[PDB]
RNA sequence: ACAAAGAGAACGUUUAUAUGUAAUUGUACUAUAUUU
């Protein structure tokens, strides 16, 4: 139905984007096709689930507190507005290193069925829960 | 390769070499 | 002197007069733009 | 690998000899690939060495009219799809009507 | 950027974006090198704050050693008041230098660029060329200071204070640590690693070659950063002193004997007259740039509000060492105005070399337990080194 | 937009550098062959190192004679020998004396200091500077230890002078058609064989030879028709 | 998916292992080793272990106009597989084609063909200069040694799983526009409910004009092919889109007399055969020629009689008609030569067309769509018999030419009927004069002149 | 033969090209396929 479609499409959007004209790595081609069969990928299903909300709720809370950090302060913000975002957006861009850490530590395994669905998913939580205290 | 540079002589005409018998 | 029977034989004979009428173009470098302050406009706009 | 082997073993003298033909031709004005001619005897070699061109003039020299500088009518020989027979045909030069303006007598 | 073609031609030129993101390293002073030479407010300003916060990013985590000389910080805080007289002019020199620089050799991407926190370094560079009469004095004299030419020179110079005490070399893990600050030059065939002066005796930071010598060379050092520093600057002085730096500088070829001839193997006179002004300029500004972020407590929220410089080696020791830095320069001046260090054309004979041990020896026993007693002599030397005009 | 190097689009890329980029200047084969420099058969690499800034008024000249030897008297060493790799790199700093670092097939790199005497010229300067290498420093590579082991490398050393661009102006662009006036006997007999699926039938057409063959009957049919 | 066009036949030999269809593998794989053989963007079905998909070619760094035709067929393919020969590794255009692939966002895996030719040791080198290529890990491939498969193209598979899902979603959503309309009404049928048998037209004929010019106009004036208006030139085969009230595929070909054969690559080794093997499988043909020359030459009717002899239906099409001096009733020898002595190919309809002009390309769609309606037409067993006896009542066959009697019950088994002789139990066949005189009668009465050719088969009454 | 290339094609010639039947010709893992 529209369940497995929206259950996979949210877990494949990163895969279809990992082929950013490269498409060829260890897991960036193997562990993407492992979930395509949807076998033994029930941990990787729920793993990247929590990794989205933490990357959208950290995209909605900061973007306000980065639009509000100006409106609330407004002391010299109107004078140095360029130095607020350029610094803040970097911290928003330095969050992207969540991928190079997780696109390697997923490739750093010759992806077996479960021994990769377990030894990687359990890591993507420790890269997600890393953005628990970082959200403080 | 001591020789074999006799081609195009006026255009060539240039060498930097001394013959050694032994 | 020779009548070039071929467009290659002609376009080579052209490269001969370009040596007679522009001898100094070949005797050494035409003008070594390559080896005189190669990145000089890194400075001063 | 397989039937198309070509192992370290050699073909041992596959065909045309080094000077049995290649030097003998090279030393008379012909390329090495000229050895792969169909047949040759002492008079056929005399014809290949081009010692005396086998071409003629259309008219007697004293009565020729069209200016021929170094051109003579030369036959061309092209063979068959195999080497059973050859066709022959005379090959002529281009005779351009020369409309040249001569300065000495002011006219064309 | 053509002043350091050994550095940029070396470092990794990574590329994952249309901008070929080049790769510096925080520890090596290519940070200092990518801010002194350039004239591009783009990168001369950003990596400033990337470094500035990155300390503050790690400052907010580790356990620090601030105000360790707490009784002295108050006596330290008396020079912080009498320094905003010399530092007054020193910005004014660059206040018009940066703006009125309509010329060819040094163009900023905005010649109306107001002086910022980034400006000191790239502007400090321009004042150095000002005092001299030619360009460029530093690499031209990098030609006559080969690396191992100064190693054996700055080694025997240490034995003078402590002979039959060191033995050989500081350990490799320090040698490779002393590698990090020194820039990289052509490793090509049958050449050798020339050296800029700012390697030798730069009083900008703990950044002199011979300055790097003492802070680990002598064995009479202990965890108290005093015995290190009071003699650290003792090694700082000679290698910047004109009268020796020329007496000690031989040609690139004199080191391996590659040319049986040289226009003058010995380092010329009329050029080492620049390194010492390069060493003595911004003397008061040097203090403020350290004092500004010497106390770790103030460091937490002072810098971005105060006109001062920031680096990475600040974090190595917040105020145990870098506020003990406020100390060594006080017996420093107390030597050159007492043992006549500035104007000596010869400073190599044993009595001259046997004196600096006493300048420590008469100070270490004081700084041992009677810290308050050493303060006064250490206080006067700061009205002395700098005159108001 | 004109791809000036459209013939050399398949050749390797030279070691692109600051004073080594004049290895991709399109050399006319008539400017080459004006300098046929034949270095000792036991020479592996020739290196020239000069500077961009010089202070000493003689150093400003020494960095010029070494400059010219890179332009003129270095690539002919590559083009002709083809077992000598040649690299002239300028170091962007003050200096006095440029270097010349010549390697040998043993691994014995030697020293050549470019010290031109004061009253010399940039032309005479090179001849003194080049001779110091071609004779004094390369002919002394004939003191090799094992004259065989250091030879099998020469018969193994792949041709280094591919990257160079020669414009064989009006000369032929192919090694044989360039000669074109010399009998060779350098051919290897197997290579000369045609192998064109009807050899001795095309070969007879090229050199226009019948081969003792008989004329087709179509010939007398036409001669009978070319009568009167 | 689409292969890229570094100049060789590996992008053409990677196609080799992927071509699936009934009874005749469409071995388009012209792999002659002469630095680029494929000229046009040839596409065809593919099949690895499970994943079906359409591989495409993008050839032609050769002619200053010819690379552009790929740019159309590189954008329609939602993927690409850059292939690199280990002969030459890194170059200029093989790099500008990566900065391009990145410019257009299309994904791509890099695989390296001819991974023979390298020793067991010198592989760290060949591989590394390819990982640094930006495309990521180059994955080892070899068509000769049939490795580089089940581990290379069975790993592009992620794309197929996603592409199956992006389609079905569009099915969920192009259905939301199914109501009026203007489109998407029967377009929901043309995708899934449309179940025809793919009328396979074929534009055959001698190749002097870029006679795919005509194919291009019909496909959308679109220039999916190379107009070889330069001189006598070459194409490889092609297949294109399918509409005109049905699903009608188009192909392209080439044709010359055996004597004209120039060596091979023009005939017995490949092209003349590679074009005739695709008119033995072609539900219609269009024997195109160039009207400007005038009457169709002696061989231009030999393409008909072969199609006539293949049960196929045929049309004539005088392309380049506007460039003629409007020679109706003068260049109407095309409507006479097909009548003078041509045996059964006559009754054919010779349409008239010009590509640039568009002269009748719509009327041309009607002839082909009609012929396939006559190429499938069954007559009631009764209506035939009650018609032949009325023939045999008036024919001048004097029964010595044909001792055969009343052709008892002519039935029609398929496109072509069978004859059953009057209780003869004797010599079976009928003469050629009395053979066509039967087929001449049929096409007239029933209107079979769409395909004027049937295969009449004879048999006696058994015992 | 014609067109094509080649020569600032007033024409003369030498190559590359499919036309007419012009017109002569001829066409009954050791196995178990193949020579039409
Ligand atoms: N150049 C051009 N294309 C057109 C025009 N009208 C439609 N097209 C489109 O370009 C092609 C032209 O052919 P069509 O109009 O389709 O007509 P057709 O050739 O009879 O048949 P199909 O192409 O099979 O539909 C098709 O892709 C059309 O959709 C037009 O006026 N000019």
């Amino acid at each position: 139905a529209a369940a497995a479609a929206a259950a996979a499409a949210a877990a494949a959007a990163a895969a279809a984007a990992a082929a950013a004209a490269a498409a060829a790595a260890a897991a960036a081609a193997a562990a993407a096709a492992a979930a395509a069969a949807a076998a033994a990928a029930a941990a990787a299903a729920a793993a990247a689930a929590a990794a989205a909300a933490a990357a959208a709720a950290a995209a909605a809370a900061a973007a306000a507190a980065a639009a509000a950090a100006a409106a609330a302060a407004a002391a010299a913000a109107a004078a140095a507005a360029a130095a607020a975002a350029a610094a803040a957006a970097a911290a928003a861009a330095a969050a992207a290193a969540a991928a190079a850490a997780a696109a390697a530590a997923a490739a750093a395994a010759a992806a077996a069925a479960a021994a990769a669905a377990a030894a990687a998913a359990a890591a993507a939580a420790a890269a997600a829960a890393a953005a628990a205290a970082a959200a403080a | 390769r001591p020789p074999t540079d006799r081609d195009f002589p006026a255009t060539i005409e240039e060498y930097e070499l001394a013959k050694h018998h032994q | 002197e020779e009548i070039p029977k071929t467009p290659h034989a002609y376009k080579k004979l052209l490269e001969k007069q370009s040596y007679t009428e522009e001898r100094w173009k070949y005797t050494i470098e035409y003008l070594f733009r390559k080896y005189e302050a190669d990145p000089p406009e890194l400075q001063d706009k | 690998f397989s039937t198309f082997a070509l192992n370290p073993e050699t073909s041992r003298a596959p065909h045309g000899p080094p000077r049995g033909l290649i030097n003998r031709y090279i030393s008379m004005g012909l390329p090495p690939w000229a050895a792969w001619c169909n047949r040759v005897n002492r008079h056929a070699l005399y014809r290949m060495s081009d010692v005396s061109p086998r071409s003629f003039l259309p008219k007697a020299p004293h009565e020729m009219d069209v200016i021929w500088m170094n051109e003579r009518v030369r036959e061309r020989v092209r063979t068959s799809r195999q080497v059973q027979h050859v066709y022959r045909q005379l090959k002529y030069p281009f005779v351009k009507t020369g409309i040249h303006y001569s300065d000495t007598l002011d006219h064309w | 950027m053509s002043v350091f073609p050994g550095l940029c031609g070396d470092v990794a030129t990574t590329n994952y974006r249309v901008f070929l993101g080049t790769l510096p390293n925080l520890a090596v002073e290519e940070r200092f090198l990518r801010q002194v030479q350039p004239v591009f407010p783009w990168y001369a300003s950003r990596k400033h704050v990337k470094e500035q916060a990155s300390e503050f990013l790690e400052i907010d985590l580790a356990s620090c050693d601030p105000e360790l000389l707490l009784r002295y910080t108050h006596v330290y805080y008396v020079r912080r008041q009498l320094y905003d007289e010399l530092v007054d002019r020193q910005l004014t020199l660059m206040e018009t230098g940066k703006a009125a620089k309509v010329a060819d050799s040094a163009l900023l991407t905005c010649l109306a660029q107001v002086n910022a926190a980034i400006t000191p370094r790239l502007q400090y560079e321009l004042h150095l060329l000002q005092q001299a009469k030619k360009a460029c004095r530093v690499p031209r004299r990098r030609e006559l200071n080969p690396d191992a030419a100064l190693e054996a020179h700055d080694y025997l110079c240490m034995m003078r204070v402590v002979e039959e005490d060191v033995g050989g070399i500081p350990d490799a893990e320090m040698q490779a640590r002393a590698y990090l600050p020194r820039e990289v030059l052509e490793a090509k065939v049958k050449e050798l690693a020339a050296m800029i002066f700012g390697d030798g005796g730069s009083a900008t930071k703990g950044t002199g070659a011979a300055l790097e010598r003492k802070e680990q060379k002598l064995l009479q050092r202990m965890i108290p950063a005093d015995y290190n520093k009071v003699g650290a600057v003792e090694k700082l002085r000679p290698v910047d002193v004109t009268a020796l730096y020329r007496f000690t500088g031989e040609r690139v070829c004199g080191r391996p004997a590659d040319k049986p001839f040289a226009r003058a193997l010995w380092g010329h006179v009329f050029r080492k007259v620049g390194s010492h002004p390069l060493y003595l300029q911004r003397a008061s500004l040097y203090w403020a740039r350290h004092s500004g972020l010497d106390p770790q407590s103030a460091t937490s929220a002072m810098p971005a509000d105060l006109a001062t410089a920031v680096c990475v080696q600040q974090a190595l020791f917040p105020a145990l060492k870098y506020r003990c830095q406020y100390l060594y320069t006080s017996p420093d001046i107390a030597r050159q105005q007492w043992r006549t260090g500035h104007v000596v054309p010869l400073l190599r004979l044993f009595p001259l070399l046997g004196a600096p041990a006493a300048e420590d020896l008469a100070a270490q026993l004081v700084v041992e337990g009677e810290w308050a007693k050493l303060g006064i002599e250490a206080d006067t030397n700061l009205l002395h080194d700098t005159v108001l005009r | 937009t004109w791809d000036e190097l459209e013939p050399f689009k398949g050749l390797p890329k030279p070691k692109v550098q600051f004073g080594n980029e004049a290895a991709e200047v399109i050399w006319p084969y008539a400017l080459l062959l004006e300098n046929v420099i034949k270095v000792h058969p036991y020479t592996k690499s020739i290196y020239v190192y000069y500077s961009q800034r010089q202070s000493t008024p003689l150093g400003e000249l020494a960095a010029r004679v070494a400059k010219r030897v890179s332009q003129a008297y270095l690539i002919p060493i590559t083009f002709h020998n083809s077992h000598v790799y040649v690299e002239a790199e300028m170091l962007l700093e003050y200096s006095e004396t440029p270097w010349v670092v010549v390697h040998c097939l043993d691994g014995t790199h030697k020293l050549i200091p470019v010290k031109p005497q004061a009253g010399q010229t940039v032309k005479e300067g090179a001849e003194e500077v080049l001779n110091g290498i071609v004779s004094a420093c390369n002919e002394i590579g004939s003191a090799v230890k094992n004259p065989k082991e250091v030879m099998r490398l020469l018969s193994e050393r792949p041709l280094q002078n591919q990257y160079v661009r020669v414009n064989y102006q009006w000369y032929g662009d192919t090694p044989e058609e360039r000669m074109s006036h010399l009998v060779k006997w350098d051919y290897e007999p197997e290579e000369v064989v045609p192998q064109l699926r009807n050899r001795t039938q095309h070969v007879l057409d090229w050199m226009n030879y019948d081969g003792n063959l008989p004329t087709h009957n179509s010939v007398r049919v036409n001669i009978h028709r070319e009568a009167a | 998916v689409a292969i890229v066009g570094r100049m060789n036949s590996g992008k053409s030999s990677l196609f080799n292992l992927l071509c699936e269809d009934p009874t005749m593998p469409a071995k388009k794989n012209i792999v002659k080793d002469f630095n680029g053989i494929t000229r046009d963007c040839v596409e065809a079905h593919a099949a690895l272990d499970d994943l079906h998909f359409t591989v495409i070619d993008t050839p032609g760094l050769l002619g200053g106009k010819l690379v552009e035709e790929a740019f159309r067929t590189v954008e329609t393919a939602d993927a690409a597989i850059f292939v690199t020969a280990v002969d030459e590794d890194v170059s200029a255009e093989e790099h500008d084609l990566i900065q391009y692939l990145a410019a257009k966002k299309m994904p791509t895996c890099l695989l390296v063909n001819k991974m023979d030719l390298v020793p067991e040791e010198e592989e760290a080198l060949v591989l590394d200069v390819y990982n640094r290529l930006g495309l990521g890990k180059a994955v080892p491939f070899s068509a000769r040694k049939r490795e580089g498969l089940d581990m290379l193209s069975a790993l592009l598979e992620p794309l197929y799983h996603i592409h199956a899902m992006r389609k079905v979603e569009n099915d969920w959503d192009i259905e939301d526009l199914a109501m009026a309309g203007d489109e998407a009404a029967m377009e929901e049928i043309r995708d899934r409910n449309c179940t025809d048998r793919y009328i396979r037209v074929a534009i055959v004929g001698r190749t002097n004009s870029g006679k795919t010019s005509l194919v291009n106009r019909l496909v959308g004036y679109e220039r999916n092919r190379a107009a070889d208006e330069s001189n006598t030139t070459r194409d490889p085969i092609e297949i294109a889109c399918m509409y005109k009230g049905r699903k009608l595929k188009l192909i392209d070909t080439a044709g010359l007399a055996r004597q004209r054969y120039r060596t091979d690559r023009e005939f017995l080794s490949r092209i003349h055969s590679l074009s005739l093997n695709e008119i033995r499988y072609a539900h219609v043909v269009i024997v195109v020629f160039d009207a400007t020359e005038g009457h169709p030459n002696k061989y231009d009717m030999s393409i008909l009689h072969k199609v006539a002899q293949e049960g196929r239906p045929f049309v004539l099409c005088a392309n380049k008609w506007d460039a003629v001096l409007d020679q109706s009733a003068t260049a109407e020898a095309i409507d006479f030569k097909i009548k003078r002595q041509v045996q059964e190919v006559k009754y054919s309809n010779a349409v008239v067309v010009s590509a640039h002009t568009g002269m009748n390309l719509t009327l041309l769609m009607d002839q082909v769509l009609e012929l396939y309606d006559t190429w499938n037409k069954r007559v009631r067993r009764s209506e035939l018999t009650k018609f032949w006896r009325k023939l045999e009542k008036s024919v001048i066959i004097p029964y010595h030419v044909a001792r055969v009697g009343r052709i008892t019950q002519i039935s029609t088994r398929p496109p072509t009927f069978l004859l059953q002789l009057q209780t003869k139990k004797e010599e079976s066949q009928l003469p050629k004069a009395l053979q066509e005189m039967m087929k001449n009668a049929i096409t007239e009465e029933f209107g079979f002149r769409g395909v004027p050719l049937r295969l009449v088969q004879e048999v006696k009454d058994s015992n």
